[PDB]
């Protein structure tokens, strides 16, 4: 890493000139006279005590227990920005009414409920009750701060200079702040995409954690510097409560986090560059009530195909045609898995972009049929900057219609990239992105095939040249506004246009899937993200899990990280750890470098092989858990990876565990994390538990701390008792054979004797599922000695030709008699087998559709 | 499928490896009954296995158990695909 391209708080102007403000009595104050509530909203009118400068506050209360204040200038020069398209709709209201009044305070309750909410005004401070119940302050220690619209003309205020660059500030400064305290909560989470632990450390002592979306080249690892990415959306967790603050901004954010209504154990706060307040406050009172609320805000995870959740395989020189066809024969000839072979930016014609060199690659769209032919899908990359050339047309076409990002003094930015120079443009015109989305057209992309698809990188943006390694701040884009203003959602513009010229290629019916470095809150409906370039290290792969944890606190639940990592070529044990480690995360790829080598699992040695194809093999069999687990975090916003507190609210040793994590609420999954370790702990939480390993399916009691020893070949998985897990046994080459295969069930008895699962089928690669409600929902329930299945959504029709083949019961006693009743047929008897030293029951073919419900009763 | 003359009228299929026994209506049931996989020569649900390809060519040779019925021809004579439905033509010679 090298610190010195980077800013800290003293080299930021804003930053330096909002945190030498103390905390104490602040000058703003509230005038009740000036007061109008209405049904839509409550308006009120702030005054500075100092220098006299009018203000607006305005307070609104959303249903499902939220709420939204934005304070914003009375009379403003000009408008200040306000972040379009992130929320996906207008939010329902819920009526506020004053319940009393005082000449100091006054209190409003928030609907037909107990929440209430109330403004004092000298100082001015908003306070949340439930009921008699006091949940957070806002403006408690007087840190508001407001800088307002200066003079159209002190070191910082005015046009500042970098190492070599300089930044004007035509407009001045225009800094926001706020703060707000937590009474009673020391747990907080969230601001992802930072390289630490899951729990955000206190940032007095150090620089506050940045929301910035930075090119860190070779960064390291618990530092409160920027990332590619940046979601301010936090998380306070309590035992009994649990609160969420969303930060909506898209400027340069700084957020300290304190300890210490004179005492809340934990502070937070945000500074930012430009624009208004807004902030939404969810209220909980639960975790997953905060992650409803959150989906509500800023919608839901996008339903992946089912391809993506496979083995993806990706190398940096790939040089010829010839080479993916030597991967995919190595594949298909060591019986290894996989789905989607990756190109980097060698198969454009000199990072031309949209065609294919003739002399790189001969035919492209011949190899595509070729590797479709073996049911696999190839990804191309496709960066949001073009080279200014004559010929490549894409230049000459966005210049004429004049999208692009204008420069300081209204030229064209022209920012050079090492082949030639390079274009920007600008993804904030919502022409430009209609503009991109009908550049992937099947006759528009030359060599264009369906199972054909584009990966997003340097979509911050990277600039080799510029303040940092982005772009400059007085750029002026579409509208009138500022690059300060509209920094943070160029990387979701850039998603949104590929998504959405992915899905329009096949006329609105396949499933895009677009995979993009740079995000913002609400990015997660475009598709994935990944934990940008990592070092082969064993410190990352134990950061790999906090990293992937935070993103799915906020909504991107499909998070991972490269496999063996980019720089500093891995030990074969470092290797067959990290694949291991890969094998439970939602996304799965292995990437290399230019001064590396190859590492194929075909080329490891032999012994390290079999623990590869039995990885593989692990990873391939759980994909109908995978697609359910996905499934419901598309409908319901639950993330998928998620640590093992959201599941025991009450357990404080789960509150700072980042070592082990849960895979839905069936799965515990705790990786080895340690060079040739001889052994694990693995903390089993639950006030009379079981869970059962899944090699030896030994039933351990919880909550402890077991002691497992380990191998090369081990991989510490454990099934909650009480759930059921379907799979798929038998491997096949690729996502798409295993489509029609038939089903085996895991069942996981609870010391009650009771189980209960959830599946969901498809056909996996397009929205039928929404339009004709084709879909397949089923839930299976064990009680007593009876396992029934049934429709968890009634309204799902689908036919499928799978077949469950396999039942197999955990922790239970050999039976007399197994039947099996369906619908208007005479009941048969099956054969099983069952293992007294494990207590583990196989009941053989029950031969039965799963789209048709059955009973099955052992005696 | 098996290349071996291993007769199912008269005896039920015991085994191969020695360890487990059923009767001759459960080969070829999709099912793998036997650790082994013997009992499912010429279908895949057997992880562990092998699928003789019959061909006038010249290459005889196994193929592995999941090679049958994916909708990829695997060998010269379009056998493997014989209940998927994706129709294949020889290329022997
Ligand atoms: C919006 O806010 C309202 C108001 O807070 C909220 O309604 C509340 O929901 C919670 C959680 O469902 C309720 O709390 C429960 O109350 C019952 C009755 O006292 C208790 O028995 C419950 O404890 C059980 O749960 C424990 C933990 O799971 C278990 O160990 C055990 O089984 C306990 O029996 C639990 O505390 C609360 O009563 C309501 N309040 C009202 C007024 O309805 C609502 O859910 C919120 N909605 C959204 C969308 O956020
Ligand atoms: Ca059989
Ligand atoms: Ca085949």
């Amino acid at each position: 890493v090298d610190r010195s391209n980077f800013k800290t708080c003293e080299e930021s102007s804003f930053c330096k000139r909002q945190r030498s403000i103390r905390p104490g009595l602040s000058p703003y104050r509230a005038l009740l006279d000036s007061l109008q509530l209405g049904p839509d909203s409550l308006t009120v009118h702030l005054i500075h005590e100092v220098t006299k400068v009018l203000l607006v506050l305005e307070l609104q209360g959303l249903q499902k227990n939220m709420t939204r204040f934005r304070i914003d200038e009375l009379e403003p020069r000009r408008p200040r920005y306000r972040v379009p398209d992130v929320l996906v709709a207008d939010p329902p209201i819920a009526r506020l009414s004053v319940s009393g009044r005082d000449e100091n305070s006054v209190e409003l309750t928030m609907a037909e409920g107990p929440y209430k909410i109330i403004l004092t005004a000298r100082p001015f401070r908003l306070d949340l009750l439930e009921d008699r119940s006091l949940l957070l302050s806002v403006n408690a220690r007087g840190l508001l701060e407001f800088e307002h619209q200066r003079a159209p003309r002190e070191p910082g205020a005015w046009e500042e200079t970098f190492k070599t660059h300089s930044d004007s500030k035509p407009y001045g400064p225009m800094s926001v702040g706020l703060d707000f305290s937590l009474p009673g909560m020391e747990h907080v989470y969230g601001i992802p995409e930072h390289a630490d632990n899951l729990r955000l450390k206190v940032t007095e002592g150090g620089e506050p954690y940045r929301l910035y979306n930075l090119d860190v080249f070779q960064y390291e690892l618990y530092n409160p510097m920027a990332l590619y990415g940046s979601v301010p959306v936090l998380l306070a967790h309590n035992p009994h409560r649990d609160l969420g603050i969303f930060w909506l901004n898209a400027a340069e954010t700084w957020v300290d986090i304190s300890s210490n209504g004179e005492t809340p154990q934990t502070d937070v706060r945000w500074m930012s560059e430009t624009g208004i307040i807004d902030v939404f406050l969810l209220l909980g009172p639960s975790i997953s009530d905060v992650f409803r609320q959150y989906a509500s805000l800023t919608g839901t995870q996008a339903l992946p195909p089912l391809f993506s959740l496979g083995y993806h395989q990706s190398r940096w020189n790939y040089r010829d045609e010839a080479d993916v066809l030597e991967v995919d024969q190595g594949f298909d000839d060591h019986n290894l898995p996989c789905d989607v072979i990756w190109l980097d930016i060698e198969h454009a014609d000199g990072k031309r972009y949209f065609t294919w060199d003739p002399s790189r690659f001969p035919q492209p769209r011949t190899m595509l049929e070729r590797l479709a032919s073996k049911r696999r899908k190839l990804v191309a990359i496709v960066d949001p900057h073009i080279k200014v050339d004559s010929g490549y047309r894409v230049h000459e076409e966005l210049r004429n219609l004049g999208l692009y990002v204008k420069t300081r003094d209204g030229s064209d930015y022209e920012g050079w990239c090492w082949p030639g120079s390079a274009g920007y443009p600008d993804f904030t015109n919502p022409t430009m992105r209609a503009w991109w989305a009908n550049m992937f057209s099947y006759d528009n992309y030359e060599g264009s095939a369906p199972n054909l698809f584009v990966w997003n990188d340097m979509n911050e943006p990277s600039v080799f040249n510029g303040p940092e390694v982005t772009m400059l701040k007085d750029a002026q884009h579409y509208g009138g506004w500022e690059h300060r203003d509209v920094h943070n959602i160029y990387g979701l513009y850039v998603h949104m246009a590929t998504a959405d010229g992915l899905r329009q290629r096949s006329g609105g019916m396949e499933r895009p899937f677009v995979l993009a470095r740079a995000f913002f809150a609400g990015s997660q409906r475009f598709g994935a993200v990944w934990t940008g370039d990592n070092t082969a290290e064993w410190d990352h792969l134990k950061i790999s899990i906090p990293m992937c944890l935070s993103l799915g606190l906020v909504g991107l639940s499909f998070c991972g990280a490269d496999v063996g990592g980019f720089f500093k070529n891995p030990e074969p044990e470092l290797l067959v750890r990290w694949y291991q480690m890969g094998a439970y995360q939602p996304f799965f790829r292995a990437h290399a470098h230019l001064d590396t080598g190859r590492r194929e699992p075909w080329l490891l040695p032999s012994q390290h092989n079999d623990i590869i194809r039995d990885a593989l093999g692990q990873r391939y069999s759980l994909l109908p858990f995978w697609y359910t687990l996905l499934y419901q975090a598309h409908r319901e916003g639950i993330p998928v990876m998620r640590p093992l507190w959201v599941q025991y609210p009450q357990d404080v040793t789960t509150f700072n565990i980042d070592d082990q994590y849960l895979l839905g609420d069936a799965l515990l999954v705790h990786p080895v994390s340690d060079s040739g370790a001889h052994g694990v702990q693995v903390y089993l939480p639950g006030q009379g538990e079981v869970w059962y390993d899944i090699q030896s399916y030994q039933k351990h009691h919880g909550p402890q701390t077991l002691y497992l020893p380990v191998t090369l070949s081990s991989i510490p998985v454990f099934q909650r008792g009480g759930t059921i897990v379907p799979r798929w046994m038998r491997v096949r080459r690729s996502s798409e054979c295993m489509k029609d295969d038939p089903i085996t069930l895991f069942v996981a008895l609870s010391p009650q004797g009771t189980a209960q699962g959830e599946l969901f089928l498809d056909d996996g690669h397009t929205f039928n599922y929404q339009t004709r409600q084709e879909f397949l929902l089923r839930r299976f329930s064990f009680s007593g000695n009876t396992l029934v299945s049934s429709s968890a959504d009634p309204e799902g029709h689908f036919e499928t030709p799978i077949w469950i083949e396999r039942v197999v019961i955990i922790g239970a006693g050999k039976p007399a008699a197994v039947v099996l009743q369906t619908k208007g047929s005479p009941e048969s008897r099956l054969s099983f087998q069952h293992d007294p030293e494990t207590s583990v029951l196989v009941l053989r073919k029950p031969g039965i559709n799963v789209a048709s419900d059955w009973s099955i009763h052992l005696r | 499928l098996t290349n071996h003359h291993f007769y199912d009228e008269s005896k039920p299929f015991t085994c191969l490896d020695g360890s487990a026994t059923i009767p001759f209506d459960q080969v070829n049931d999709d099912y793998c009954d036997c650790k082994d996989g013997s009992d499912e020569p010429g279908t895949a649900a057997c992880p562990n296995g092998s699928f003789h390809c019959t061909n006038t060519g010249y290459k005889p040779l196994y193929i592995p158990s999941n090679r049958v019925n994916d909708g990829v021809c695997d060998c010269c004579d379009g056998t493997d695909e014989y209940n998927s439905g994706v129709i294949c033509e020889n290329t022997c010679k």
